[PDB]
Formats: C-alpha cells, sequence, structure tokens
C-alpha cells in the first residue's frame, strides 16, 4: 500500500502540476477519449469536441479531487466518501475504465514533468492512481455484509470433504479455458488426472477453507501465502480473476439448489475479497 | 472465427437442450443481481431493488429473451461473427451508449449459468469451448465502437 | 493492423527520433520498478534491489535493446504483426512460459517513456496511434499460445 515514501513523492509531483491541475486534467480526459473510444459511452450528453467547455470543467472537476486525495493521503476513503457514493449508485461507471483514465492522467503527467517523472515517482504515482480508483469503486458491492458471510459459509459447508476435488477442478477448468494461466506450472504435468493438479488443487481448496473460517481477519491468515505470491511465484494479479471464475463455474456445476442468485453474488465478492488479499503486497 | 470440430460439437450439442427463454431471463437476471451497476441501462424495468424483485421482473425476462434470442442466431454464423453481429454492435455504440465490457460481463455470467443448469455434463472441456465463444460474441458486438 | 495513413506516418514519423538503445533500456528498467512481479524472469541479471540498481543494470539494458530492437523491426511490418512475430510468440509461450499480459505492461510503460521522451510532440493523437501499435504487437506476441 502507499508507503511514507510514495506520498511524499507524489505530494512532490502534484505540487509542481500546481495550478495546471485543471489543464492537465483536461488533457487526460482528451487523451482518454481519443485513446480508448468506448469511455466515450458515459458521455453521450457532453460536446466531446477539443476544447469544449464541459471537457474543462470536468477535468477541473478531476484534477479538484486528485488534489483533495493528495492532501488527504492517510484518509482517503473518507476524503472521497461523496465520490465513491455518486460514482456506485449513480454514475455506475464499470470499474475497468479507472483504470484506463489512470494511465491518461499518468501519459499527461509525463508529458508535462520531465525532471519530476523518474522511475520511482512513476512507480509511485501508478500506486496512488490505483489507489484512488479501488476507493472509488469501493462501494459499487462493498464490503462482505453479513447476509453474504452466511451464505458464503453455508455454501462452503454444503462443499465440506469435497473441497479438494473441486479445487482440482476449477484448476483443470482454467488450464482449458485460459491456457495462458498454463505460463506459471511449466513444471507440471498438466494431462486430466494429473496427480500434481489434485495436490494443488487441495492447496488452493484448504486455503480457502482456511479464509472462510477467518472471513473477518482474513489478511493476516493468509499473509504467509501473499508474501509468497508477490515476492517469489511473482503471479500477475489479472490471473486471479480467471482462477475465481472457475472456482465459481465449479461450484455452480456441484451446487444445483445452494448456488442461487444471491449466493452467487457472495460468492463472488468473497473471491474478489481473497483475490485483493493475496495481491496486497505485490507493490 | 475458428473452432476445433471437438469444440465446434461440443457446443452446438449443448445448445440444442437450451431453452433461450429460460436461460435468457436466468442470465440476464444474474448480471443485474451480480453486477448491479449494469443496471444503469434498465431504469424503466422498474423494480431492481432485491434479487428476487430482478429475477421476477417481468421485463428483465422478457429482455433476457431477446438478447439470447440473438445470441442463439450468431451461433448459426460461427465462421462469420463481426459480419453477424454488425448492425446491433452500431445500434450498442450509437444508440444505446452500452460499455462493450458488458458484454464480457454477461459472457461469465452465461458460462456460470449453464454450468449450474447443466451440472456434471458441462465438464472443462465443453466450457472451454463455451469461453471461446462468449469472448467472438462480444468481440464482434464491440467491433463497430468508434 | 489496420491503421489510417495519418496514423501510420504519425508513429513512423517520432520513431525516427527514437534512440532504440536508451529507450529500450529505460523501458525495461521502469517496467522492472513499476510492476516487480516482472522481475520473476531476471534473477540471473544480477542485483534489481533499488530503483537505481535495476536502472542502471548493465544486462537489464541489454534486454532492453533486444526488445525494443524486435519492436522497432516490427514497425516496418504494421499490416502483417501477426506474421512478423509467429515465431516470437511461440517461443515466448513454450520455452519462456511469459503471461502475455507483461507485453501489455510494458507497451502502457513504453508509451509513458515515449511521453516522458518527447513532450508535448506526444500529442493525443500520436498517442492514440502508439496506443494502437502496442496493443497491436501484445496481441501479436500472444497469439501462438496454447
Ligand atoms: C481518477 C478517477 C476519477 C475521479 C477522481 C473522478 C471524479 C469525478 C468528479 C469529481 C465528478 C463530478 C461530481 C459532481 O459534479 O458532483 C465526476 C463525474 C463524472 N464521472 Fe468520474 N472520476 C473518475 C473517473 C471516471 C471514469 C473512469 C469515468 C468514465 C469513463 C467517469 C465518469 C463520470 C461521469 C459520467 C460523471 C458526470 C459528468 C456530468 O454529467 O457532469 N469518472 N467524476
Ligand atoms: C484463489 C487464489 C489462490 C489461492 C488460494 C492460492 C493458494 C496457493 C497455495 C495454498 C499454494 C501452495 C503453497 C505451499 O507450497 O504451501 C500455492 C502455490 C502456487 N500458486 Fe497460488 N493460489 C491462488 C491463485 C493462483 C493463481 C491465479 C496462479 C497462477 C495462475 C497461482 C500459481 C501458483 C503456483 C505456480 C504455485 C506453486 C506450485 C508448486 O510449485 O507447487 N496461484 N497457491
Ligand atoms: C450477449 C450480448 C448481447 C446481445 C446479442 C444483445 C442483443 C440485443 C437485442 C437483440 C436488442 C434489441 C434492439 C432493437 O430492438 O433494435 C438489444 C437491446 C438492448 N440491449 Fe443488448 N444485447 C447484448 C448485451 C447487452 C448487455 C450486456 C446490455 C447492458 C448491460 C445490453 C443492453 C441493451 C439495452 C439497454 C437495450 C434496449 C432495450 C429497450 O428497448 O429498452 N445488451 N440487445
Ligand atoms: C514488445 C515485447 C517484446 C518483444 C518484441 C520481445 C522480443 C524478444 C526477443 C527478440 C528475444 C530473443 C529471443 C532469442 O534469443 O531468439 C526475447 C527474449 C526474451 N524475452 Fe521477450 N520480448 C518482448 C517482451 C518481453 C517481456 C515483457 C518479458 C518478460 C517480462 C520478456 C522476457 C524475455 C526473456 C526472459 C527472454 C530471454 C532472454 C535471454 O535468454 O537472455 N519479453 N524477447
Amino acid at each position: 500500500m502507499l508507503s511514507p515514501a510514495d506520498k511524499t513523492n507524489v505530494k512532490a509531483a502534484w505540487g509542481k502540476v500546481g495550478a495546471h491541475a485543471g489543464e492537465y486534467g483536461a488533457e487526460a480526459l482528451e487523451r482518454m477519449f481519443l485513446s480508448f473510444p468506448t469511455t466515450k459511452t458515459y458521455f453521450p450528453h457532453f460536446d466531446l469536441s477539443h476544447g469544449s467547455a464541459q471537457v474543462k470543467g470536468h477535468g477541473k472537476k478531476v484534477a479538484d479531487a486528485l488534489t483533495n486525495a493528495v492532501a488527504h493521503v492517510d484518509d482517503m476513503p473518507n476524503a472521497l466518501s461523496a465520490l465513491s457514493d455518486l460514482h456506485a449508485h449513480k454514475l455506475r461507471v464499470d470499474p475497468v475504465n479507472f483504470k484506463l483514465l489512470s494511465h491518461c492522467l499518468l501519459v499527461t503527467l509525463a508529458a508535462h514533468l520531465p525532471a519530476e517523472f523518474t522511475p520511482a515517482v512513476h512507480a509511485s504515482l501508478d500506486k496512488f492512481l490505483a489507489s484512488v480508483s479501488t476507493v472509488l469503486t469501493s462501494k459499487y458491492r462493498g464490503v462482505l455484509s453479513p447476509a453474504d458471510k452466511t451464505n458464503v459459509k453455508a455454501a462452503w459447508g454444503k462443499v465440506g470433504a469435497h473441497a479438494g476435488e473441486y479445487g482440482a477442478e476449477a484448476l483443470e477448468r482454467m488450464f482449458l479455458s485460459f491456457p495462458t494461466t498454463k505460463t506459471y506450472f511449466p513444471h507440471f504435468d498438466l494431462s486430466h488426472g494429473s496427480a500434481q493438479v489434485k495436490g494443488h488443487g487441495k492447496k488452493v481448496a484448504d486455503a480457502l477453507t482456511n479464509a472462510v473460517a477467518h472471513v473477518d481477519d482474513m489478511p493476516n491468515a493468509l499473509s504467509a501465502l501473499s508474501d509468497l505470491h508477490a515476492h517469489k511465484l511473482r503471479v500477475d494479479p489479472v490471473n486471479f480473476k480467471l482462477l475465481s471464475h472457475c472456482l465459481l463455474v465449479t461450484l455452480a456445476a456441484h451446487l444445483p439448489a445452494e448456488f442461487t442468485p444471491a449466493v452467487h453474488a457472495s460468492l463472488d465478492k468473497f473471491l474478489a475479497s481473497v483475490s485483493t488479499v493475496l495481491t496486497s503486497k505485490y507493490r | 472465427m475458428h473452432l476445433t470440430p471437438e469444440e465446434k460439437s461440443a457446443v452446438t450439442a449443448l445448445w440444442g437442450k437450451v431453452n433461450v427463454d429460460e436461460v435468457g431471463g436466468e442470465a440476464l437476471g444474474r448480471l443485474l443481481v451480480v453486477y448491479p451497476w449494469t443496471q444503469r441501462f434498465f431504469e424503466s424495468f422498474g423494480d431492481l431493488s432485491t434479487p428476487d424483485a430482478v429475477m421476477g421482473n417481468p421485463k428483465v425476462k422478457a429482455h433476457g429473451k431477446k438478447v439470447l434470442g440473438a445470441f442463439s442466431d450468431g451461433l448459426a454464423h460461427l465462421d462469420n461473427l463481426k459480419g453477424t453481429f454488425a448492425t446491433l454492435s452500431e445500434l450498442h455504440c450509437d444508440k444505446l451508449h452500452v460499455d462493450p465490457e458488458n458484454f464480457r460481463l454477461l459472457g461469465k455470467v452465461l458460462v456460470c449459468v449453464l454450468a449450474h443448469h447443466f451440472g456434471k455434463e458441462f465438464t472443462p472441456p465443453v466450457q472451454a469451448a463455451y469461453q471461446k465463444v462468449v469472448a467472438g460474441v462480444a468481440n464482434a458486438l464491440a467491433h463497430k465502437y468508434h
């Protein structure tokens, strides 16, 4: 998460931005609409022509919100609480788009801060924008509610002793459906029935079992595994979403009565939380 | 798009057993429940407040049927997904303003629904073939965005 | 890769001003600093302990030159990226076990590096053209994965 040196780097960079925040915010948007045209689907009510007052005023609003974030770097969820509500309940922009605007903001700063945009500052600014994006999307579905926790414990209870079997199936579904994931297992026999896959599936399942048992203290229960993925195995974070989907498909195929729409939603939120914890120490 | 003989056979085999009405309404409903920001396109459908309200909503079921109906016709033209969906791609961009990420979210939910409905028959190789098909259909629907 | 002739010229014109060896070393070093999990392939390269050590590592710079040299010759074949990169795709999959997500991360870092190098010259339409190209190259390098 944002270290104090990260915070120092962002403060210095944004201070140099200074009175140009608004102009750079407008440029970042323009870059985004041009490079990623699908983001225009959220603004069909604007004149998106170059230099338009709507794009300029929106850029200033975005830049001010970032300024607020830089000045309250230690209390971001609180400083941006109003904006997180607005995007979650009213604007409902798909979370993938935040990565697109973050990239365009980073390109804009690079183009305008030759002296300041060093490798370490680049790293710090990317982390900062990721954290902002995370806070702004945090209420789309929110924390695990007591109803979610109940649904997860109920479904996993029904999994019971088959947890290991289901972990192996999920891996097999992943390797077939998303072949790029096989790049992390060059030392495995990945054929159907492989004992290496079954042994690994059981390890993965056992860890999920521990996570369910510690659902209110998941970061500490999963700490050694977070260390291991972040500093040794170093699996790209995108891959956790693919295994999560394949675990959900496995549960759906084995739990005809238990896999209701509500339990589906709760499980998807639970596996995203597990995925978050497992990638929390990457950077 | 290219599918191996094995993959095409698996897709068409399972789809012959799919009631598009029933699966279509399940898939769209679960989309709105699991990824609630997708509700932003359906303000006129009424009450989407709770999962039972969403799943029971007759406009959700009707719209779901329409969508998987169009998907179904797409599986008749697997070799030319882009040409098949061109007109609907333009509609979704120019008139409806739908972020194409929503097509990928629908794809994920549809795979889950098939697995739920068919159980053990939705084997790992069958899933992998459907994964190719739902990605191809989403790419086809996003093709004319600008 | 279908770029407009305007986009092609914009990509070509800027690339003529690039010091491939310097930009290649810069792009790969920033990749390893900003997304440190990509260091997993490079443990034989010696000291990667600080940003300064990464950026100053002669093995990182040499690999950067190699990678961007291949990128650079690819720019002469914008209408046939898949064929140009076919054998390299197979090597990265079968022998090097590189997750194709890494090509996308390098793409993002290269665009940042170009913006840093060229400042105002790196305009929003020029960036948009380079975004298509880095996506195009990443897709070509991932094409033979199986
Ligand atoms: C760093 C990320 C972002 C920040 C800090 C941010 C912040 C803001 C702020 C401050 C407002 C105005 C609130 C008000 O006037 O009450 C706003 C509005 C809005 N945002 Fe976000 N935003 C971000 C990302 C995005 C993304 C990625 C999109 C879509 C691609 C988006 C779409 C919108 C829309 C459609 C509006 C309303 C515009 C209007 O009708 O005035 N936002 N944003
Ligand atoms: C639901 C998310 C995940 C969980 C709970 C999880 C957990 C684990 C566990 C428990 C281990 C074994 C640690 C030990 O040796 O004691 C492990 C190892 C490993 N994981 Fe993860 N993992 C997850 C996702 C992933 C993903 C997405 C990939 C790659 C696509 C991955 C790749 C690996 C690799 C390569 C190993 C080492 C295999 C070996 O050499 O035995 N993991 N993981
Ligand atoms: C599997 C992908 C999809 C296909 C094949 C598809 C197909 C269709 C069809 C056949 C129509 C009828 C349009 C007309 O009457 O001319 C339609 C309309 C519509 N679709 Fe899509 N669709 C898909 C995905 C989605 C998704 C994921 C969303 C949004 C989350 C969406 C939102 C809409 C909306 C808002 C309408 C208009 C309904 C109205 O008249 O109020 N579609 N779609
Ligand atoms: C635009 C993207 C890329 C291009 C054009 C490219 C190109 C190349 C070339 C030309 C080689 C030499 C192969 C040979 O010896 O015949 C190579 C090797 C290699 N590449 Fe890639 N590459 C790219 C991205 C990446 C990335 C992002 C990574 C990993 C983070 C990576 C990791 C490697 C490794 C580990 C080698 C082996 C080098 C050695 O044996 O010393 N590549 N690449």
